[PDB]
């Protein structure tokens, strides 16, 4: 149900942006290679299949530490969530999610959820 | 609403910048492009640069401009700071009509000039 | 006075209007019961 | 006829609205309100104080200040201290 | 029975102006919404304990449960400043309060003489269960909660917790069921 | 790139309209409030999108 | 001949229109806030006691 | 929100606009405006199409917050959505209101 929706979403926008190509001086050729180019990619990348892939006061700084390096934070292939927050609630270390409308790539597959709900402590 | 160039008031942001550095107290003559650089706004474009010279620049009343390089245009008169006994001192000049809006911010706050004046023969009033 | 006129004072009268959102009041029968204190 | 409640019912909706929006707002960016100012003065040589503060999410006291910046208000004889750009 | 502290919020000067913006995207878990409130909150696990990092370069922390946790913690976030670049400095780590909680362990009704006198003491069932017994000579404010449980808040030092349960262990001894 | 200066011309016609749109600046007036509304969403989305790009 | 109730009408009438702008008065300015109004605490009892 | 640019969809997408300007097939300007007409299509898209009904949990590491967006780093969580489950160390979490 995943691949459907972004075909859709590709039907859609090419068809929108088909009416700016031709208001900006330019052949359909080059909308319908634009498609070829999207659709391209994501077969080479093989990450799914799809209908489209048919085809002192001062000395501050003596002990140290107490920070870590910023770097633990970022990986470019960490599992990357995106969705829409509701109420996102803390009490003490306490805290408690309540998302929607998200897309989950994480152990490699794609999951998508309506609403998610989770708890986690810091 | 005539013709505007890019961004509204890119002018006004000059006029700003050219004021910052005078009340900083580093006061160096700028040509246009030196302030834009300043700005940020250097890379305006070719025509809206133009329009700032042509009609912008122009606009302004008091602008003005020793040669190649634009000079502070709301105060002709450096904002030295100094010598306030002397224009005290020629009493028909009255201290050539000096203005609050210049002073506070010459190159002090007023109120440490104002310690100093009271100090000092000058006495300050404001009608 | 009281079985009828009074009825028809508070039944009969100029709607109240008051207005973006408007606000309606509608007045409907009189009761009156036993003099108390 | 009395009954007894806590907070009266009409004080509980303003509180969601007042807390929503926290009053007004806080003071920085005047030039790049300065541009959406000239923007809105382009439309009206002359603009209402009252006008502007909708056009603003930022306090009145600070608008005022750089309203009073870019030109001296005028009553325009038809009162609200209408704003112009300075001549100068 | 002795007092523990609970809470210490102090005040810590760092001495120089700090842009709010830069230290919220790099301080890791430091949260600065401008509309609810005007001060980065940023909290950090060894010693626990909440900072309202202020624009002005004034500090206020929060929920650290001795003298030297309160002290230790803000020496830390001084230093967490220093790390990002700001100037930084510590001034006059000055203790505004410290809450206090004991049990005296039994029963305890103070009405029978609530009625005849209450100068020191204003209770009020609706608003709340606890009484609160303002005391004058020593500057403490103490709850009296019907099970036992006494809070004593705004002691600016650690004798005046413990003075003032002394000075009121007394009137709850007369008045024990 | 003559077909292209050839359409910045006809730009140059719609810029003769501008000249008009100059004249023109009631209705008018909405559609620019509409765009002060605007640029304040820029500004907020602009930001959005610096946001997008820490997650990026 | 007027007897007792239609000499109170009279008295009663005016009241009674009293009561219902006041009521006008006191929620117009609570619905300028935009607050909303409760027209049990609009009426005023005394107008027409 | 220009929130779903950096995902494979909007990438893919980027980098073929990026080439078409390198072979001077289109033109950049108008490649901001299809962008802009991305925004809307994606938005649209999310809000009304698919929806599924959830449970789950995790545990904290960095919060943050500004332009009403929130940005979560979390490690050694585990995310399950109806049958599937998930094992993951390190998950970051990007949620627009």
């Amino acid at each position: 149900t995943v691949p459907k929706l972004y075909r859709s979403v590709i039907e859609d926008v090419i068809n929108d942006v088909r009416d700016i190509f031709l208001d900006d001086g330019v052949d359909e050729q080059v909308l319908m290679e634009l498609k070829t180019l999207w659709e391209n990619k994501l077969m080479q990348s093989r990450a799914v299949d799809g209908f489209h892939s048919e085809e002192e006061e001062e000395p501050l700084n003596s002990e140290d530490d107490v920070s870590d390096e910023e770097g633990q934070e970022l990986f470019d292939t960490e599992n990357v969530v995106v969705c829409q927050y509701d109420k996102i609630h803390r009490s003490k270390n306490k805290w408690k999610f309540h998302l929607k409308d998200g897309i989950m790539n994480l152990n490699g597959r794609d999951y998508i959820f309506s609403k998610a709900i989770g708890d986690a402590e810091w | 609403s005539g013709s505007s160039g890019y961004k509204f008031g890119v002018l006004a942001k000059i006029v700003n910048y050219m004021k910052t550095r005078h009340q900083r107290g580093d006061t160096h003559p700028l040509t246009l492009d030196e302030i834009l650089d300043e700005t940020q706004h250097l890379d305006i474009g070719l025509k809206q640069k133009q329009w700032l010279m042509t009609e912008a620049l122009v606009n302004n009343p008091k602008i003005e401009v020793i040669d190649g390089k634009y000079a502070f245009k709301p105060k002709y008169n450096v904002r030295d700071k100094k010598a306030l006994l002397r224009l005290l001192d020629q009493h028909d000049q009255r201290g050539l009509g000096g203005i609050l809006l210049e002073d506070i911010e010459e190159a002090l706050p007023n109120s440490q000039k104002a310690v100093k004046a009271l100090g000092d023969q000058i006495l300050f009033v404001n009608r | 006075f009281i079985q009828m006129s009074v009825q028809r004072i508070v039944e009969d009268a100029p709607p109240i209007d008051l207005q973006p959102p408007r606000y309606l009041l509608k007045f409907e029968q009189i009761y009156l019961s036993k003099p108390t204190h | 006829t009395n009954y007894k409640p806590v907070a009266n019912h009409q004080y509980n909706i303003e509180y969601e609205r007042k807390k929503k929006e926290d009053g007004k707002r806080a003071r920085a960016d005047k030039q790049h309100v300065l541009d959406m100012l000239f923007s809105a003065f382009e439309k009206h040589q002359y603009y209402n104080l009252k006008d502007l503060v909708d056009i603003t999410k930022q306090p009145v006291v600070y608008l005022k200040e750089i309203l009073k910046e870019i030109g001296v208000q005028n009553v325009k004889g038809i009162h609200k201290n209408t704003w112009e750009l300075k001549p100068e | 029975i002795v007092p523990q502290l609970q809470n210490i919020v102090s005040t810590v000067n760092l001495g120089c102006k700090l842009d709010l913006k830069t230290i919220a995207l790099r301080a890791r878990n430091a949260e600065y919404n401008p509309k609810r409130f005007a001060a980065v909150i940023m909290r950090i696990r060894e010693p626990r304990t909440t900072a309202l990092i202020f624009s002005s370069g004034k500090m206020v922390c929060t929920g650290a449960k001795s003298e030297e946790q309160s002290r230790l913690a803000a020496r830390k976030y001084a230093r967490v400043v220093q790390k990002l670049g700001f100037p930084a400095k510590f001034l006059d780590f000055k203790i505004q309060n410290m809450v206090g909680s004991c049990d005296v362990k039994f029963p305890i009704r103070l009405e029978g003489l609530v009625l005849t006198h209450q100068q020191f003491s204003s209770y009020e069932p609706e608003l709340f269960p606890g009484l609160i017994y303002r005391m004058i000579k020593p500057r403490i404010v103490l709850l009296i909660f019907v099970s036992g449980k006494v809070v004593l808040t705004g002691a600016k030092v650690r004798a005046e917790i413990y003075e003032a349960f002394e000075n009121i262990y007394p009137i709850l001894k007369g008045f024990r069921k | 790139a003559q077909l292209k200066f050839f359409e910045q011309l006809d730009q140059i016609e719609k810029q003769r309209k501008d000249e008009q749109e100059r004249e023109i600046l009631q209705l008018r007036l909405k559609q620019k409030a509409k765009e002060m509304q605007q640029q304040e969403l820029a500004q907020m989305r602009q930001r959005d999108a610096n946001l997008t790009a820490l997650a990026a | 001949l007027d007897l007792a109730g239609p000499l109170l009408a009279f008295l009663f009438r005016g009241m009674f229109k009293n009561l219902l702008k006041e009521v006008r008065i006191y929620a117009q300015k609570f619905i300028d806030r935009g607050k909303d109004f409760n027209l049990e605490l609009a009426i005023k009892t005394r107008i027409i006691s | 929100y220009q929130l779903y640019r950096n995902t494979t969809l909007g990438n893919s997408l980027q980098e073929s606009l990026d080439e078409l300007i390198q072979s001077q097939q289109i033109t950049p300007q108008l490649a901001l405006q299809v962008l802009l007409q991305f925004d809307k299509a994606i938005n649209a898209a999310l809000a009304q199409r698919v929806r599924n009904r959830v449970n789950f949990r995790g545990s904290l590491n960095t919060y943050r917050f500004c332009d009403n967006v929130w940005t979560f780093v979390l490690n050694d969580v585990e995310f399950r959505e109806v049958t599937e489950l998930i094992k993951v160390d390190k998950v970051k979490i990007v949620a627009c209101d």
